[PDB]
């Protein structure tokens, strides 16, 4: 049977707080993006032809303009203030373990919020053969990591830096 | 503490 | 870039199945059941911290609605063009025998927003303490889902997870061992 889908994006872009916002609306059709509102601009631009008669429309009418105009104030800087506290400010303690997986070193890191984090292997620490399968959002506020190492090989220490942990955190490896 | 959202535009008037 | 929220909804055609969340970083803070005409935060905590009216997403979904019902006219009724799921089954942790742990089945890159999304355990259909978020938005505007399954590992069972899509020529089943 035949689908047909709208969607409506509206992006609270923030750099460095509410010091610096930009709202941009996009409108899709059949996952074609057609019509936009960026802040920047501050009118309505078409992305596809379907887009211009309706940028057209919007953009002929003061009332539509003066109130996507001030979507950063009324919407965007509002919502920033009410969420602040549990999103921007949440700190979760990142979970470390180190496992071997031939040689190659595994250092685990799970359940940190936010995404920023360190990790770095360490007597002198090593900046190079140090491969990672990048940063994982598991999709419920906490993020992993393993960060690798192409070794030989001796006690081997994974130090891991979060906004969370006040200390760095460190755990040691040895074989038997 | 009350979460704002902007409003979609109507395209046509009916 | 320090702070990115989306606002982000959607309306489906003729499924009449409508949709309306907020994203903060690519993590959901709530979304609307407009079934139970609800606001669902994503951690509960959330809820305790801020609030929002359910009745305003429903109504901006009508808006959607008849906004795509106006749009559907103007391109002489074109259909989406069906993207399919690469589906994959993974852990939020390492694996321990007999300790718990959560099964996570992650639905990514595809349209139109519609699964059928299945957990079977030694082939056996599971719907014990399974769970599910809404149809996330990715910045290429294709969905992607997840879909939990709580269990404790043996070296006995045997995991996997059905998705059906209509981008599929056959659903797809994913295996999942210890």
């Amino acid at each position: 049977q035949p689908r047909f889908l709208w969607q409506g994006k509206y992006k609270c872009h923030f750099f460095n707080g509410t010091e610096r916002v930009q709202f941009l609306e996009r409108l899709f059709y059949n996952q074609e993006e057609f019509v936009r509102f960026d802040s920047d601009v501050g009118e309505y631009r078409a992305v596809t032809e379907l887009g211009r008669p309706v940028a057209e429309s919007w953009n002929s009418q003061k009332d539509i303009l003066e109130d996507r105009r001030g979507q950063v104030d009324t919407v965007c800087r509002h919502n920033y203030g009410v969420g602040e506290s549990f999103t921007v400010q949440r700190r979760v303690h990142p979970e470390v373990t180190v496992y071997p997986a031939h040689n190659l070193l595994v250092c685990s890191v799970s359940g940190f919020y936010p995404g920023s984090i360190e990790v770095r292997w360490f007597g002198q620490e090593e900046k190079a053969g140090v491969v990672s399968t990048g940063l994982i959002q598991n999709g419920d506020w906490t993020f992993q990591t393993l960060v690798m190492l192409e070794t030989v090989p001796e006690v081997y220490t994974c130090q891991v830096e979060h906004p969370s942990v006040m200390s760095p955190l460190t755990v040691e490896w040895r074989a038997r | 503490s009350k979460m704002r959202m902007a409003t979609p535009l109507l395209m046509q008037a009916g | 870039e320090e702070h990115v929220i989306i606002q982000a909804e959607f309306y489906l055609n003729p499924d009449q199945s409508g949709e309306f969340m907020f994203d903060f970083d690519g993590d959901e803070i709530f979304h609307v059941d407009m079934a139970k005409k609800e606001t669902v935060w994503r951690l509960e905590e959330f809820g305790r911290f801020a609030s929002f009216e359910a009745q305003g997403a429903l109504a901006n979904i009508a808006v959607d609605k008849a906004n795509l019902e106006i749009m559907t006219k103007r391109s002489n009724y074109t259909p989406i063009t069906n993207v399919p799921p690469e589906v994959t089954v993974l852990t939020n942790s390492p694996v321990e025998l007999r300790e718990p742990n959560v099964l996570i089945c992650f639905i990514d890159k595809f349209t139109p927003p519609v699964v059928n999304v299945t957990w079977l355990r030694n082939g056996k259909p599971v719907t014990t303490g399974v769970s599910e978020t809404v149809f996330l938005p990715r910045e290429d505007h294709l969905f992607r889902k997840f879909h939990y399954l709580p269990f404790l590992p043996s070296t006995e069972d045997v995991y996997d997870c059905r998705v059906e899509h209509w981008g599929l020529d056959e659903p797809l089943l994913k295996h999942w061992e210890f």
